[PDB]
This record gives structure tokens, sequence and C-alpha cells, in this order.
């Protein structure tokens, strides 16, 4: 087979419609394409993107155009795996434990529970963050997790990470912006690649 | 004179034609051939559909 992470960019460099997305196919025309700008989810890329739906259900997302970022590519991650959320193990309402079991519960019920429990918990409380949460996310659960939680214990590494990570990161990464960019990749002399699969 | 009664011989005299309304719904009238009414999906000779959702409608 083509057997390769960037097979999808040769469907969207096509002039015609040799190249064809199995997943796209017979699915839409471009007159009921709902378009819009998009960046990727899965990695730390950031790949501007072009995300096309279709009665609300996402047909395909198309590689966009950032030269400062991936210029006109993706990786099939980013154009393919948008189903995630239609997969049918999407929660769609707020659940509690009740007898045991997870039920089906009223955004008013539920998050009386959780405040109930959050303050029963009093300082006494985690808060796992995880690496999907966009940057206001993340600050909401930070925020969430020192103010209303008067808690420090907050952390975004749901991996295999360090203590040594978290001092690197404060000094070296956090609050320092654009020390690097792709650009400047591309005209480095030299570059190492440490603990780093590109 | 007279011309200012003349839609009186008009009606008077259309009380004494034949009406001309169609008969609908006993008696539906004719529709011009070309008319655009409901859309239909057609078939070939063979019953496959015509068809092939190019979306172009
Ligand atoms: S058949 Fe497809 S690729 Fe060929 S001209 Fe028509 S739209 Fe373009
Ligand atoms: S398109 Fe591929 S490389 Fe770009 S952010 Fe998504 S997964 Fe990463
Ligand atoms: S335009 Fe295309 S999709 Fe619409 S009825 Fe005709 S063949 Fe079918």
């Amino acid at each position: 087979p083509f057997q390769s992470y960037f097979s999808g960019n040769t469907v969207q460099i096509c002039p015609v419609g040799a190249l064809t997305g199995t997943a796209y196919r017979f699915r839409a025309r471009p007159f009921d394409l709902v378009s819009s700008p998009s960046v990727c989810e899965h990695c730390a890329s950031g790949c501007a993107q072009r995300t096309d739906h279709r009665r609300g259900k996402v047909l395909r997302r198309l590689a966009g155009d950032e030269p400062e970022v991936n210029e006109e590519w993706n990786c099939d991650k980013g154009r393919w795996a948008f189903t995630y959320a239609t997969v049918g193990d999407r929660i769609t309402t707020p659940m509690l434990r009740d007898g045991g079991v997870l039920r089906p519960a009223s955004w008013s019920e539920a998050l009386t529970v959780a405040a109930a429990g959050l303050l029963t918990a009093a300082g006494s409380t985690g808060v796992l963050v995880g690496g999907r949460c966009t940057v206001e996310d993340a600050y909401a659960y930070a925020k969430f997790a020192r103010m209303v939680l008067n808690t420090n214990d907050v952390d975004f590494r749901a991996r295999p990470h360090s203590a040594e990570e978290a001092e690197f990161l404060a000094a070296h990464v956090a609050g320092q912006t654009m020390g690097l960019r792709y650009a400047e990749l591309e005209n480095a002399p030299t570059v190492l690649l440490a603990g780093f699969e590109p | 004179f007279l011309d200012a009664l003349a839609g009186f011989a008009v009606t008077l005299g259309s009380m004494f034609k034949k009406p001309i309304t169609e008969g609908y719904p006993e008696k539906p009238g004719p529709v011009a051939p070309r008319y655009h009414g409901r859309h239909q999906l057609n078939r070939y000779p063979d019953g496959l559909e015509k068809c092939i959702g190019c979306e172009l409608c």
C-alpha cells in the first residue's frame, strides 16, 4: 500500500478526481459543505485546517494555508481523525453515580452534587487536566483549582513525566513564546533531536 | 346615451352564455403540457434508477 502518514495530502494536491479520500466518497458536493477554519487537536504542530461538515457531521479536514506553521500540508491523523466524537461513546448529558450505576442527570442536579462533593473535599483535591484542553480550558482548570479548590495540585501531564520535567518547563518553556519557529527549523544548520521522533 | 348602460347588456348577455368554469375537482381542467408539477425520479426501461446522486439538482 501507499503507507505514509501524509497520504491525505496527495488527495488534496490532486487537481482532478483521480486521487480521492475513501472516507469522503460521495458524501457531499462543495455547495452543501459548511466550511470553517480550524486547528488540529492532535499534535503540538497546530496546523491550520479547514473543517468541512454536512448536516452537522464532519466529512473532511483539508490542510488550509498557514505558511508559518504547516504551509499546505497535514498528516493523516489531522485530516481523518475527526470521527472520535461520533462513535457512540460520547457523553450526551451530565451523569451521576446513583446506586453504583452511572445514571443520566440534569445539569442542575449534577452541578449541585459536584459542588457539594468538592466542598466536602476542601483542600484534599487533585485536578488532572490532561493534554487535550485548549489554552483557555487549561487556564480555567488552573483557576478553578487554585481559586475554587485552593489547591496547587494541578497537572496536565497524563503521560510519563517527572518533576525535573516540571522544573524544565517552568525555567525554559513557560512564558517564552516564539523563541523558535518553523521558519527557523528550515534554516537551522544543525538540528539535534533528543527524545523526539518528529 | 345608451352607451352608459353598456355594462348591463354585458352581464345579462353572459347570464345566457354557458359558464366557463373548469369542473375541478370532479372534472379537472387541462394544465399546460409544460407545467411545473411535482418532481419525479425516473427509471431506465430495465428498472434501474436514473438518478446518479450527482446533487446537481
Ligand atoms: S470528472 Fe471529476 S476530475 Fe474530471 S473534469 Fe469532471 S469534476 Fe474534474
Ligand atoms: S495535522 Fe498532523 S502534524 Fe498537524 S497538528 Fe494534526 S496530527 Fe499534528
Ligand atoms: S441532478 Fe443528479 S442527483 Fe439530482 S436527480 Fe438528477 S441525477 Fe439525481
